[PDB]
RNA sequence: UAAAUAAAAAAA
């Protein structure tokens, strides 16, 4: 049996990091190009998520066919070895599951116009092979670069951020230990604005923290946007050195 | 099955909105006045906002419960959607996108905030626990169904009573209402829902760079107002000056600051509808004796 | 459970020579059925097969036919969900050559095999492989009722765990399944089997006689 | 794990020391672990400057003034015994082996408790933790004796869950103790090495029953984060003393840190050190008014909820309208109520009530006549709650569980609906009422010749209080009829209570304290002293005398069932520690070979320099006699219904039906007895009557106790916001703290040793002489206490340094 | 036989209405004639989608019977022939049990017939006829028959009916017997005797019925 | 709905 705090007065949280630190970011276009026109693999902390984009393509059944836009689909598998303790049921029908889904979906629906492919739909195909906080987040982060590798039009880049907050002060991408401490605040962003995709808050939040939270979340987000784009550009000059 | 809206409807709603104008003579920060009726039984509450009709019911009965929370009862929502409420509705629908969402604001506002005090819905820990349940019934929609259905179950988890227990261990005698009166369920805290529908202006010209046409945003749209929105915000506030819960899935983006503003704006209709919904609680709970007083021990 | 009556959830369960008969069409719901009983030792086993088809399927482009099997619990529950899928699997596996597909095209037959009962007797100080063989008489017996084309008649036997199916007098193998049991029972089981098939095959000809008669 | 711990503090020595090096600042590593230490005696890696604790004070330049401070002098931690097998249990029981008592926990050691049990004159003692094994105060307990060389005297320390192993943190190993703990522990154990009548001391195997209701306490903020929201295994302190302190898991701990909560037991294990618990509900902050009264009445089991609407219909159709008939023999009365025929007309009498000046709820009224035969007429009324609260009805129903009336401060809780208790059964003063009369005719020298019991109507004269009838009687100036009666009637009262005392009637005394309102009726003014008057006497004799009458008629109509009350004599083991001190101290001792020589060796305990001391032993007395019983006749043979408080063969509790359900039993059996209506067979199956008074005794105690505690309770804030002065005696002296009682409330409170002096350590304790020898705060002086000593006391907020809470504790001027 | 009913009471349903027999309480709506989904196509007729929703719980099988009950009743009132390939929805919402619902379902069964008649009226969907439905109870010791039974009378009865006429001619004529749901154990005398004290109330009802629809739909019209 | 040596008496 053992007890642990979230912030020390030393300014060091349960993990080491201090408030304002991203975790370790990596990601990776192009990783299943025999199974699907678009793919990412993400790796945003401990944090492990497989994306496939199937499409723009025929509809299984003509029934389900729009003519005047793209039919936008999205599954979510979380697996049951995501977290350190197996789950022994699935989590496919479960109503939180359903949530996080149709959330993504009305996230999406605004950031791409989705007038340009009508009578095809696209599937979006999401695998989590282990999770530590912050999924959502990633979950957002995924999808948007498997789009982009599927040459799918879109607005502008869709980044996701997790937010902890502790008292006065609220600690960047938390952690699931940090998420048990302490409330957490979901934020999608549109590109390099201020406006939001997605807000999520699921436990109680001071009503004066909030616009602090948000604008340490906007811009870390910001620098997030930064690291994907450097992420894609890097892969081309690492592909083209490589064809080289 | 899809509703049809002609071309004019669509034209007309969305020039009236750019005139600060809308068809049941509302604005565009108003909330409409929500009637709150007490049936017989506790735990029996109907909320009616306009045309909307909605009806809650809270019940318990004793159960086991689970092995992970041996300290907590158990608490479900049910809000299964129906045709009464409209052709539009498919019977039994719980996996549609508008059904789960609102099935999803409702978790996070009531059951994921902690509103009732689950931890006092033990009798005997790990043994037996209460279950108190909340079932929603559409009767019809005019809109504003989340909205409807949180002031439904809070009122109705604020009005209900559970039957008084005496326990010994693994024997209780769960006194009946006619040999003792029923006990009120634990509240932490009062959450309310609030809906906010965006549109587009689709105007031609504008008068300043300073002012802008900006974004339409409304309070509570009805049935015609929330087919032709571009955008869906949901903010749940209390009277303790925080956020139970907000939810934005997509739709129109929109800054940080007007968000605030949206939420600002709600914090003074949910200090108006507790403070109406505590009144009508403390109205019905004087109505229910004619001779309490008579009655009164301390 | 808002479909059936599954009780209270808080309860807990209850914790504690061949011979043959073959009887079909004796169910006018579907287009052939079939009754196979067994009783060998102190185990024995009684099941029903149901055959509805073959039907035409609206849009079918397809130009043979479509057989789908699946295995019921009818008392006893004992074998898992995911073993009678494996089985079923298993079965259409061998009828797939079994039944001339060519004969019905855009069309598809399902067949219902009802395992009501299996007794089993254990002393004290697989399982499902010794009903296989009878599952594939029921099933030959009721296609061959409802009026299905057969290539050849399928028969089976079990052998230390080793099923495996015959056609054309035994001179060919439709299906093998394999469980447990003991190595080098190759050329042994191959050789027991096919009794048992000739034996199996004997009496399914002579049912539909009799019956048919 | 262990090894690498050790090796990382090394490590940061070793780190700091290299980091240190231009500052030339050493590094000194105080650790009692032999690996550390030998780890660097041997210097293999870097240099390491590594002291132990001890070896490390023993270089400071002030060795002599802190090393007082220090201490000096496959593995399982210690546990309890596992529960006695079943088979043990059966076998034990059938070889003589095994029996099972009441564990009273001792109200000053929670680690100290008893079990009465036939075979043994004295409490057989249990003790500690383990002998305990985990039982709570009221358990039913099997017991085993130990060995004679384990047999202890009653402790002399006191203790709670508050202030022992008060390192522990509950959580859903290596122990170690604390310096005072240890040097108590040393003290305690050199005391029962030491003594003299050592007593019988047994250990817990298994529990018959439980008395795990559910129970009040808060949080113990020592054990609690007060800024963080997560969820925290956390320690209760319960309301009661002898409960050990509770462990439970809770989402907010930090939310509920000032409230007084409610919880439940669930499990107390071999492998926890204490119970584990769950929270129930929250009754409000810990200095809300109201909370504390409800608290007080959950702690006692008390229903104080709205009679049952179905209790109201047994109450009459026409409430407050209610009257008594004009005409007897009105024949549509008649009708509705057939019998009135028997009922007597006494309304030409003159009946007054003489009640506390608060009183709305009236019991009783009485009158007087002179007989031409030379004989006076004396008679007693009493409401006739009978009449109105019928057998099997939902309203005797209610009122036969609530048992009593519970009196708190603020606070009347009734057993029965007010239309009866203050309006239709009070025998209120100038209207008719229904009544129980029991009328004697006696002598002058009031001798009783014979007595008479009816069902009446009197209409009263005047209700008074007490000092109103005291000053008709003495003025002199009013002779008329009624006064003449009273005077006769405080004449004749001499002359019982003469007879009673020389009976051998004993003389206790409690005479509480009282409080009383400014103009506004919630606003408090004063607190002052109820005297007895010549009229209380009055009252009293009569009460007294009709009880007395009723017992010996009922138990003539129902030998087998009637509803009595008797009062056992103390064993001398009641009476041994009080005895001896006073022997001791003063060769002055108390009688108990009758309960006469009881009386006047008390009575004759005085102290010519004042007054109070006789007053203080009194009520020292009071406190050793046992508990009255209620019980019904067919149970006991009659001289075991003997009263012994009372000196009289046979009693019962009769003039008080409003507020006690033993009266309304009674009063059937007198109506039973005397033939105006049969006795409900309620009343007359032995197993029904048993499970009544079984009931009632046990609402009669919690009544008392909820009586007590909650004038404890305003007693104690009011003190404290008065900053007023009052007088204290010493009632009991421990090692490490005394017990005063105070004359003005009459209430106990302990003052702990460490707020009675700044240096506990330099404490002088005496059990033979009864001595706390003590060093003041706010002096220099020694200081010795004895007991029975006068003293001056007073409530002050401290804050304890151990326990982080801040409670007002009694101290000594 | 004091009951009160409300009609279009709800906005987004062709027809709907809210009926109150002592303490039970029903609402129920009408959509109709609609497009039907193709499962439920009926190539000449109309198709009825009818639906009980519970006052405590969700659905059951209980509310499954309910429904088959309610289906029995209202398919030969409805002129079907005059919507072939279309679908009418009925949805029934109970509010109040007025009854044990652990024991009993009678006094929800004949309010949500009569709601689901009142609702098809207010919808203006053809009906060949007009229709009311009664529960009816036997005492254990008195055996006395009694019309509308309350939820204290249901607890201590040896036997609990469901009857649902079909009347014509101005409620004069009984056409016939839509449904008689007798659970418990008979004598003969007695159900002529209820048929007969049945018949007489019942009548005096529709005649108070009528009085109400008159009432309050007279001012709608011109 | 079990069960004690668990504060005498009077009026509240
Ligand atoms: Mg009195």
């Amino acid at each position: 049996m053992s007890r642990l705090e979230i912030y020390s007065p030393e300014g060091l949280r349960l993990d080491g990091r201090r408030w304002n630190e991203l975790r370790r970011f990596e990601s990776s276009i192009n990783t299943h190009p025999h199974a699907a026109d678009g793919s990412s693999y993400m790796e945003q902390g401990n944090n492990k998520i497989i994306t496939l984009v199937k499409g723009p393509k025929e509809p299984r059944l003509k029934s389900q066919m729009d003519t005047s836009k793209a039919l936008l689909n999205v599954s979510v598998n979380i697996t049951k070895f995501s977290k350190f303790e197996r789950s022994k049921s699935s989590h496919k029908n479960e109503r939180r599951v359903l949530e996080i889904q149709t959330s993504l979906v009305r996230m999406f629906e605004k950031n791409v116009m989705l007038n340009i492919y009508p009578r095809t739909v696209i599937d979006i195909e999401i695998h989590v092979l282990e999770q530590d906080g912050g999924i959502m987040g990633s979950l957002i982060n995924g999808i948007t670069l498997a789009l982009i590798d599927a040459g799918i039009s879109m607005f502008d880049y869709i980044s996701g951020i997790s937010v902890g907050l502790y008292d006065t002060t609220p600690l960047l991408d938390t952690n699931s230990l940090e998420e048990n401490a302490m409330s957490t605040v979901t934020l999608g962003v549109v590109g390099k604005s201020e406006k939001l995709s997605l807000l999520l808050v699921e436990d109680k939040i001071p009503l004066d923290r909030l616009e602090n939270v948000l604008a340490i979340g906007i811009a870390g987000a910001h620098r997030v946007r930064d690291l994907m784009d450097e992420e894609l550009r890097k892969h081309a000059q690492k592909r083209v050195s490589n064809a080289s | 099955k899809d509703i049809e809206i002609s071309a004019s409807e669509s034209k007309f709603i969305l020039e009236a909105l750019r005139q600060n104008y809308r068809l049941d003579g509302r604005s565009f920060d108003q909330f409409r006045d929500v009637e709150i009726t007490f049936g017989k039984e506790f735990g029996d509450v109907s909320v009616k906002m306009g045309n909307t009709k909605v009806h809650c019911r809270i019940s318990c009965q004793i159960a086991q419960p689970y092995e992970d929370r041996p300290f907590e009862g158990l608490f479900v929502i049910s809000t299964e959607i129906s045709p009464m409420a409209g052709s539009q509705f498919e019977n039994g629908n719980i996996t549609g996108e508008d059904e789960v969402l609102c099935s999803r604001i409702i978790e996070k506002s009531v059951r994921r905030s902690g509103a009732l005090d689950v931890e006092g819905l033990c009798i005997v820990a790990g043994s037996k626990c209460w279950a108190v349940r909340a079932d929603v019934h559409f009767l019809d929609c005019d809109g504003g169904f989340i909205d409807a259905s949180c002031i439904a179950v809070m009122a109705g988890l604020m009005h209900f009573k559970k039957p008084d227990i005496t326990v010994h261990g693994e024997q209780i005698i769960v006194h009946p209402v006619n040999e003792r009166e029923p006990v009120p369920l634990g509240i932490l805290h009062i959450p309310i829902c609030v809906t906010f529908s965006f549109f587009n202006p689709q105007d031609t010209e504008e008068n300043i760079k300073g002012e802008t046409n900006s974004e339409i945003s409304i309070i509570d749209a009805t049935l015609k107002e929330e087919l032709l929105r571009d955008g869906v915000l949901t903010v749940t506030l209390n009277k303790n000056r925080e956020v139970v819960q907000v939810s934005k899935a997509g739709g129109l983006p929109m800054d940080a600051l007007t968000l605030m503003k949206c939420c600002h704006e709600a914090y003074s209709i949910i200090e108006k509808i507790t403070d109406q919904i505590l009144q009508l609680l403390k109205e019905d709970s004087e109505k229910r004796n004619k001779y309490a007083a008579m009655l009164t021990s301390e | 459970d808002r479909r059936r009556l599954l009780g209270p959830a808080a309860a807990k369960p209850m914790a504690f020579e061949q011979e043959l008969s073959l009887h079909t069409g004796f169910i006018e719901n579907c287009n052939g059925s079939a009754l196979v009983e067994a009783r060998s030792l102190g185990h024995q086993t009684s099941l029903i097969s149901a055959v509805y088809g073959p039907r035409s399927i609206r849009g079918s482009f397809t130009s043979q036919g479509t057989i789908s099997i699946q295995l019921k619990n009818g008392l006893l529950e004992k074998y898992n969900t995911n073993e009678l899928k494996e089985v079923s699997s298993f079965l259409m596996g061998i009828f797939n050559s079994v039944v001339n597909l060519s004969r019905y095209p855009k069309s598809g037959i399902d067949i219902f095999v009802y395992l009501t009962y299996d007794k089993d007797l254990t002393n004290n100080p697989s399982q499902i492989s010794s009903l296989i063989p009878h599952c594939i008489t029921s099933i030959t017996l009721a296609l061959a009722d409802a009026g299905i084309e057969l290539v050849d008649m399928a028969g089976a036997g079990e052998a230390n765990g080793t099923v495996v199916s015959f056609i054309k007098n035994g001179e060919e193998i439709v299906g093998f399944w394999k469980d447990d049991g003991d190595d080098e029972d190759l050329l042994e089981c191959l050789d027991r089997c096919k009794e048992q098939y000739n034996r199996y095959r004997d009496l399914m000809i002579s049912c539909l006689m009799n019956q048919e008669t | 794990i262990n090894d690498r711990n050790n090796r990382a503090i090394r490590k940061t020595c070793q780190w700091y020391s290299e980091h240190l090096k231009p500052y030339d600042i050493n590094v000194v590593l105080v650790t009692n672990d032999r690996l550390n230490r030998e780890a660097a005696t041997k210097e293999v890696e870097s240099n390491i400057i590594t002291k132990s604790l001890v070896q490390y004070i023993e270089l400071l330049p002030n060795a002599d003034d802190i090393r007082d401070s220090i201490p000096q002098m496959t593995f399982s931690d210690f546990t309890f015994p596992e529960y006695y097998s079943t088979a043990r249990v059966m076998g034990g029981l059938k070889n003589g082996v095994l029996y099972q008592g009441n564990i009273q926990i001792s109200e000053y050691n929670f680690l100290e408790g008893s079990v009465s049990l036939p075979r043994f004159s004295k409490p057989v003692l249990i003790v500690g933790q383990k002998n305990l094994n985990r039982a709570f105060n009221g358990d039913q307990v099997i017991v085993e004796l130990l060995p004679q060389s384990e047999w202890k005297a009653p402790s002399s320390i006191v203790l709670d869950s508050e202030h022992f192993d008060v390192n522990d943190n509950p959580d859903i190993n290596t122990t170690v103790i604390s310096d005072k703990q240890r040097r108590l522990l040393a003290k305690d154990a050199m005391i029962a090495q030491r003594s003299k009548k050592i007593q019988p001391t047994a250990k817990v195997v298994y529990i018959q029953r439980r008395s795990w209701r559910q129970y009040v306490g808060q949080l113990a903020p020592s054990s609690v984060d007060p800024q963080s929201s997560s969820t925290q295994n956390v320690f209760v302190i319960l309301m009661d003393k002898c409960l050990p302190k509770v462990r439970i898991r809770t989402r907010r701990a930090a939310e509920l840190l000032d409230k007084r909560i409610v919880i439940s037991i669930d499990s107390w294990p071999t492998t926890h050190k204490y119970p584990l618990g769950h929270f129930v509900r929250d009754l409000g902050t810990i200095e809300s008014a109201q909370a504390e009264t409800e608290a007080l009445l959950l702690e006692h089991d008390v229903e104080y909820r709205p009679f049952s609407k179905k209790v109201l219909e047994c109450l009459p159709a026409e409430g407050h309208d209610w009257k008594a008939p004009t005409k007897l023999d009105d024949p549509e009365a008649v009708s509705k109520d057939p019998l009135l025929t028997k009922r007597k007309d006494l309304r030409d009498k003159l009946i007054c009530s003489i009640d506390p000046p608060g009183c709305v709820d009236i019991n009783d009224a009485l009158h007087a006549k002179k007989l031409p035969n030379g004989n006076w007429e004396v008679g007693v009324h009493i409401a006739d709650v009978t009449h109105f609260v019928k057998p099997g009805t939902a309203l005797d129903a209610e009122g036969a569980a609530r048992g009593t009336s519970v009196y708190l401060v603020d606070k009347r809780i009734d057993m029965l609906p007010m239309l009866l208790g203050t309006d239709l059964c009070s025998l209120k003063p100038y209207v008719d009422r229904f009544a129980f009369s029991v009328i004697w005719e006696l002598d002058d020298s009031a001798n009783i010749v014979n007595v008479n019991f009816m069902k009446s109507v009197i209409r009263s004269r005047e209700a008074f209080s007490y000092e109103q009838a005291q000053l008709r009687i003495d003025d002199k100036t009013q002779n008329d009829e009624l006064t003449m009666g009273m005077r006769a009637l405080l004449k004749l009262s001499v002359k019982l209570k003469q007879k009673r005392l020389e009976a051998g009637a004993l003389n206790l005394a409690s005479p509480e304290v009282k409080v009383h309102m400014d103009s506004e009726t919630s606003d408090p003014n004063e607190v002052e002293i109820k005297k007895l008057l010549a009229t209380n006497s009055l009252v009293e004799e009569f009460m007294l005398l009709a009880n007395i009458s009723v017992a010996r008629k009922i138990y003539d109509a129902f030998p087998q069932t009637a509803m009595l009350r008797r009062h056992a004599a103390p064993p001398s083991t009641n009476f041994e520690i009080l005895n001896e001190m006073l022997n001791t101290r003063k060769n002055m001792s108390i009688s108990l070979e009758s309960s006469k020589a009881l009386a006047d060796s008390l009575d004759r305990c005085v102290d010519p320099e004042d007054p109070y001391f006789n007053t203080l032993v009194r009520i020292m007395s009071t406190r050793c006699m046992m508990a009255a019983q209620y019980f019904y006749s067919g149970a006991y043979s009659y001289p075991d219904f003997r009263h012994y408080g009372l000196a009289v063969d046979i009693y019962t509790h009769f003039t008080s039906p409003i507020r006690r359900y033993c009266d309304v039993v009674a009063h059937r059996q007198l109506a039973g007895a005397i033939g105006y209506e049969p006795l409900s067979l309620t009343h007359r199956d032995k197993n029904k009557m048993d499970m009544i008074c079984r009931n009632i005794n046990r609402k009669h105690r919690n009544a008392q106790f909820a009586g007590r505690a909650s004038i404890e309770y305003y007693v104690g804030q009011v003190m404290r916001n008065n900053e007023s002065t009052e007088t204290g005696y010493v009632i009991k002296v421990f090692n490490n703290g005394i017990v005063v009682l105070v004359p003005k409330f009459g209430v106990e409170g302990l003052i702990r040793l460490d707020n009675l002096t700044e240096d506990p350590n330099s404490a002088a304790f005496d059990e033979v002489e009864y001595k706390l020898t003590f060093v003041p705060t706010n002096s220099d002086k020694p200081r010795d206490v004895y007991v029975f000593d006068k003293v001056e006391v007073q409530v002050r907020s401290v804050m304890d340094p151990i326990t982080s809470k801040r409670k007002a504790e009694l101290l000594l001027k | 036989m004091s009951v009160q009913a409300e009609i279009g009471i709800l906005d987004h349903v062709d027809g709907s209405s809210e009926f109150v027999s002592q303490d039970t309480k029903v609402i129920c709506s009408v959509t109709g004639p609609i497009e039907p989904k193709a499962r439920q196509e009926l190539p000449t007729q109309l198709a009825l989608e009818i639906i009980v929703r519970p006052a405590k719980g969700v659905a059951t099988t209980r509310e499954k019977v309910l429904e088959d009950k309610l289906r029995a009743v209202l398919t030969p009132l409805i002129t079907r022939h005059c919507y072939p390939r279309q679908l009418c929805q009925i949805t029934c919402q109970i509010l109040e049990s007025g009854e044990d619902e652990a024991e009993f379902s009678l006094r929800e069964l004949s309010c949500c017939i009569n709601a689901a008649f009142l609702a098809l009226v207010d919808a203006g969907i053809a009906l060949n006829s007009m229709c009311a439905s009664i529960p009816i109870a036997i005492i254990k010791d008195t055996s006395d028959i009694i019309v509308d039974p309350t939820a204290e009378q249901l607890k201590i009865s040896l036997s609990v009916h469901t009857l649902a006429l079909e009347f014509v001619n101005g409620g004069k004529v009984v056409k016939n017997v839509l449904l008689l749901d007798s659970n418990g154990d008979f004598n003969e005398d007695q159900l002529f005797s209820l048929l007969e004290l049945g018949e007489q109330k019942c009548q005096e009802l529709v005649t108070n019925i009528r009085r109400i629809i008159q009432d309050n739909i007279s001012p709608r019209l011109v």
